RNA sequence: GGCGUAAAGCGCACGCAGGCGGUUUGUUAAGUCAGAUGUGAAAUCCCCGGGCUCAACCUGGGAACUGCAUCUGAUACUGG
RNA sequence: AAGGCGGCCCCCUGGACGAAGACUGACGCUCAGGUGCGAAAGCGUGGGGAGCAAACAGGAUUAGAUACCCUGGUAGUCCACGCCGUAAACGAUGUCGACUUGGAGGUUGUGCCCUUGAGGCGUGGCUUCCGGAGCUAACGCGUUAAGUCGACCGCCUGGGGA
RNA sequence: CUGCAUGGCUGUCGUCAGCUCGUGUUGUGAAAUGUUGGGUUAAGUCCCGCAACGAGCGCAACCCUUAUCCUUUGUUGCCAG
RNA sequence: CAGAAGUGUGCAGC
């Protein structure tokens, strides 16, 4: 069912008494296509460890995207710390046209078809905090018509 | 710092010695040395048949002599022929008339120098020590040891400056007299030199 | 119930102005004296569907959490919990008693062997020091988790006296996503609260006919 | 895209030229919008097809030439 | 307006705010260039000179001590009339207008209520401290915004060189 | 020859009272909390409080010796009667 | 009350 991507691991450090204690991070996202997908964020003395607790993060904290057959309903712009995040629609063949930590979380999703451009801080966790923003907020026809009430013939 | 050896500190309080006679100071240094050169001998014949103790008695001016491993169909061998080629060249060295008994360790995941020996000869094997330590902690554990710890030291991976790695499970107490703590030592001899392994294994209080 | 009855028991008792939350200003009539007085006439049709709510999950034969920590409130909270066959926590909210249940059934097995060794193992078999720090043991342990003892799992919803003293357990609860009802008063923040139920968190007599509706409705719906 | 602390608010104020303008009615039709006509050289660049043994090259037709200009309409907004 | 303004009295004089109306009828906002004001130190001419004190002298301290400390002490500090035009000239936050949960205080008007008071309830101006949504890299800001918007102006584009 | 390529062993801060981990929670994050707070101890020793709940290595105890007694045996040791 | 200075240059722990 889910698919399952790595996307950084980086070595932070502690100052002690004796000298550096140095410790991994993992950032990694899950998703089962279809428009559902989550983040997790792993600290370990160990790699393999960091990376284990990074997607038990992330099978939890999962959250649902309303995608339109493989591609967003529409341009959504998503933003978190330094990072911005565009994204738009493509048309069928055109693939994912995005860079890797934008590519990861939009392939887990399942959305095939999608231009997209980071700009800012390409900082790998904020830029994918910004993506799960923007795709957050991206909304679809049937409840913007439940909205404002009309048909969906008003597409 | 520095620790006891934490058998050492242990002998009569809850492990017995591995040596077993009386001497006087006339032939005391001679029974050391002949044990010491029959331990040597049966430690350099048996390497591959995973042999964890040899306990040396002396009585009635002669050696009997136990060996414990984990594998004893092969140091025993077929209709017990080998055994004789041991006592035979025992008797040699010792000059006394040899005995020789040999016993099953049931479990030698739970043993530290046939686990110590396990992960050397891995590393001579060019197995990534993380999963050799990583082995030993785990099937320890499942085994029903009360706690374990393990440690290699030295150039690791052949990289250019040494290093100590340890990983611990369970519990472990070595200031705890009481406490069977079964220990051993064993050193790996890579083409980068040696690296030292070291085990300890908690097997419960009294 | 009827309004009669909350006038009786006082819980249209708000704070004063000082320390009211915003957020409350739908659920005020008023004020006397500088003190806030809870709207009723609200607060009644609330309660009605809270109860109705309650009703309906304890037909489900769901398991019912009452949370409370205050002096006096404590035994009458216990009181009711058990007139109900339902669980409590009466004193300190442990942090994590719930989103770390993991870890905390540890402890409750732990109080489940000491009392049976304490009970049925000869207790007096022990030295008198141990004895005594076991014992101490096995106070503190029933003091903080007697009232979950049996539990077996987290409960299907919370019933909370005072949103405001007790959030974290509100805040537990919606991280697990189980539904809180809570008392709130005019300093509280209602926006943990799936059921809000507006009214005075402190009188003794409010406390107890809040918790008698309660019980009364658990004790309907467990009997079907 | 920025200007509390990273580079960045004139020491403060008055004030000419300049930019901007509450609300209602009428009028104009400058900005704005629509339609038509002329012009926007060929080549090059795109699409559909021909010819070199293929290709690079050559070539037919189309589209485009994101514009400019003159008439004839609309008057919501902006300007008079 | 900013720089700033502190014993008491008189003369001349600017602005702000509140209540109630009456009046004019878009007359408004911002502002390159320009013009005015602008702490202290400093400069010119003429006065005054208690205290304080750059420079300078002596005594100490110190390895030295062109300082810190001590004893003295000149310009200056004060006054009149000119010049200079800079400051961490700081809220390190341009001016103007609208909108958006609250709490505790200060100061100054004014309305109503038995005014009974050292009283209750409303309504304006300015100002101090907390803190919500939101914003921010964070610190924090938070109806006196660093929140949501509009008009105009000034300014920035790696560190040194500068 | 290389202790600045290593194992083993050892000194030292120091027999100082500290050092960490799991799960939970807070922060974009490095990290934090727990381990901090009021008392107390030789001591992160113990008790109350507290978004923490538990655990591990340390402290303590188990080990040897010394200060009192009692049972048993009584030579090569002892001598009350 | 007095108490100044500390040559250059590196390498593991993923
Ligand atoms: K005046
Ligand atoms: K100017
Ligand atoms: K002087
Ligand atoms: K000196
Ligand atoms: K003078
Ligand atoms: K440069
Ligand atoms: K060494
Ligand atoms: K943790
Ligand atoms: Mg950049
Ligand atoms: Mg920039
Ligand atoms: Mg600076
Ligand atoms: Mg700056
Ligand atoms: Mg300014
Ligand atoms: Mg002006
Ligand atoms: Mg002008
Ligand atoms: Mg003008
Ligand atoms: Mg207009
Ligand atoms: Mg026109
Ligand atoms: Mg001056
Ligand atoms: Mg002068
Ligand atoms: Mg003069
Ligand atoms: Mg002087
Ligand atoms: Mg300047
Ligand atoms: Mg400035
Ligand atoms: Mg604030
Ligand atoms: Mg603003
Ligand atoms: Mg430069
Ligand atoms: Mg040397
Ligand atoms: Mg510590
Ligand atoms: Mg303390
Ligand atoms: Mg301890
Ligand atoms: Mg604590
Ligand atoms: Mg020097
Ligand atoms: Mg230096
Ligand atoms: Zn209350």
């Amino acid at each position: 069912e889910l698919q399952e991507k790595l996307i950084a691991v980086n070595r932070v450090s502690k100052t002690v008494k004796g000298g550096r204690i140095f410790s991994f991070t993992a950032l990694t996202v899950v998703g089962d296509g279809n428009g559902r997908v989550g983040f997790g964020y792993g600290k370990a003395r160990e790699v393999p460890a960091a990376i284990q607790k990074a997607m038990e993060k992330a099978r939890r904290n999962m959250i649902n995207v309303a995608l339109n057959n493989g591609t967003l309903q529409h341009p959504v712009k998503g933003v978190h710390t330094g990072s911005r995040v565009f994204m738009q629609p493509a048309s069928e063949g055109t693939g994912i046209i995005a860079g890797g930590a934008m590519r990861a979380v939009l392939e887990v999703a399942g959305v095939h078809n999608v231009l997209a451009k980071a700009y800012g801080s390409t900082n790998p966790i904020n830029v994918v905090r910004a993506t799960i923003d923007g795709l957050e907020n991206m909304n679809s026809p049937e409840m913007v018509a439940a909205k404002r009430g009309k048909s969906v013939e008003e597409i | 710092g520095q620790k006891v050896h934490p058998n050492g500190i242990r002998l009569g309080i809850v492990k017995p010695w591995n040596s077993t006679w009386f001497a006087n100071t006339k032939e005391f240094a001679d029974n050391l040395d002949s044990d010491f050169k029959v331990r040597q001998y049966l430690t350099k014949e048996l390497a591959k048949a995973s042999v964890s103790r040899i306990v040396i008695e002396r009585p009635a001016k002669s050696i009997r002599v136990t060996i414990h491993t984990a594998r004893p169909g092969i140091v025993i061998g077929k209709k017990g022929e080998d055994v004789e080629k041991l006592r035979k060249v025992v008797a040699d060295i010792a000059g006394v008339p040899a005995q020789i008994n040999i016993a099953e360790v049931r479990k030698p995941e739970l043993d530290a120098k046939l686990v110590a020996d396990s992960i050397t000869s891995q590393l001579e094997r060019r197995v990534m020590f993380r999963r050799a330590m990583k082995r030993a902690v785990q099937n320890a554990m499942r085994l029903g040891a009360k706690g374990i710890k393990v440690e290699v030291s030295g150039r690791l991976g052949g990289a250019e400056i040494a290093r100590t790695e340890w990983y611990r499970e369970g519990r472990v107490p070595l200031h705890t007299l009481r406490a069977d703590i079964d220990y051993n030592t064993s050193e790996a001899h890579t083409t980068y030199g040696v690296i030292g392994v070291k085990v300890w294994i908690f097997k419960g209080e009294i | 119930v009827s309004m009669r009855d909350m006038l009786k028991a006082g819980v249209h008792f708000g704070h004063q102005t000082r320390y009211w939350n915003p957020k409350m200003k739908p659920f005020i009539f008023g004020a006397r004296n500088k003190v806030h007085i809870i709207n009723l006439e609200k607060t009644v049709p609330m309660f009605n569907e809270a109860l109705a709510e309650l009703n309906k999950i304890a037909s489900r034969k769901g398991k019912i959490l009452f949370v409370g920590t205050k002096r006096a409130a404590s035994e009458a909270v216990k009181d009711a919990a058990l007139s109900c066959d339902q669980f409590f926590v009466n004193h300190r909210w442990l942090g994590g008693m719930l989103t770390n249940w993991k870890t905390v059934r540890q402890s409750i097995k732990r109080l489940k062997d000491l009392e049976t060794q304490s009970q049925d193992g000869t207790f007096d078999k022990l030295t008198k020091k141990e004895a005594l720090m076991r014992t101490r043991e096995l106070e503190k342990l029933e003091n903080s988790l007697g009232g979950i003892k049996d539990m077996g799992g987290l409960p299907d919803a919370l019933f909370v006296i005072d949103a405001d003293h007790e959030h974290i357990a509100i805040k537990e609860a919606n991280n697990l996503g189980i539904p809180v009802f809570a008392i709130v008063d005019t300093n509280s923040d209602p926006d943990g609260v799936d059921f809000v139920i507006p009214g005075n968190d402190d009188a003794i007599r409010a406390v107890t006919l809040y918790l008698g509706a309660v019980a009364a409705t658990v004790r309907e719906g467990r009997s079907q």
